[PDB]
Formats: structure tokens, C-alpha cells, sequence
């Protein structure tokens, strides 16, 4: 099902569907436009949104660093059970809470 | 848009 996955939108769509559609936390996952095969994950957060790259090497799928994957869901599944462990620099988590379904 | 950087462990 992988509900929180949206395989025909740009990451200027994401940023204004969370906007309008979600709440602080709703984040989903799409197709990298930048690197095809990659995704990307979109994630709302105080009211913005920031964009997460996500590697998909062949083998395993990870965030360019952190922990390894042999899927996308159990990538993302990890991050939302484990909310401590996706920061950026400067020690805020970014909290993939709320999936928004497509 | 705007990429993130992310601290690791």
C-alpha cells in the first residue's frame, strides 16, 4: 500500500499539498527529480518544509548516511520509530509523524 | 527547496 508515498508530484507540489493538506509532522515520501531512482522525502515542520535526499543504491536504500535499508518502508518506517535518529547540523529532529496519503 | 543536512549518531 505504502500510503505515504506520491509517485507523480514535484517537490514545489509536496511543499504546498503539506501546506495546505497537513500539520506540523505530516511528512511523504516521492521520486527524486534531482537523482532518478533516488526518492525524496518532504516533511512539515514549524509551518515550512524541509526535503530529505534518499539514496537508492541498487542494494539498500539509506539518506545518504545513518542506517541502511533493504526498502523505502522500512527506511521510513525506522525514521518514524526512531525520531531521534534523523537531525539536521544544527540538532533539530525532523519528525515524520503524520503520513499524508496521496 | 532547500535540502536538508543531516547529523548522523
Amino acid at each position: 500500500s505504502r500510503r505515504w508515498f506520491h509517485p507523480n508530484i514535484t517537490g514545489v507540489e509536496a511543499e504546498n499539498l503539506l501546506l495546505t493538506r497537513g500539520v506540523d509532522g505530516s511528512f511523504l515520501a516521492r521520486p527524486s527529480k534531482s537523482n532518478p531512482g533516488d526518492f525524496t522525502l518532504s516533511v512539515r515542520r514549524n509551518g515550512a518544509v524541509t526535503h530529505i535526499k534518499i539514496q537508492n543504491t541498487g542494494d539498500y536504500y539509506d539518506l545518504y548516511g545513518g542506517e541502511k535499508f533493504a526498502t523505502l518502508a522500512e527506511l521510513v518506517q525506522y525514521y518514524m520509530e526512531h525520531h531521534g535518529q534523523l537531525k539536521e547540523k544544527n540538532g533539530d529532529v525532523i519528525e515524520l509523524k503524520y503520513p499524508l496519503n496521496c | 527547496v532547500d535540502y536538508g543536512e543531516l547529523d548522523f549518531q
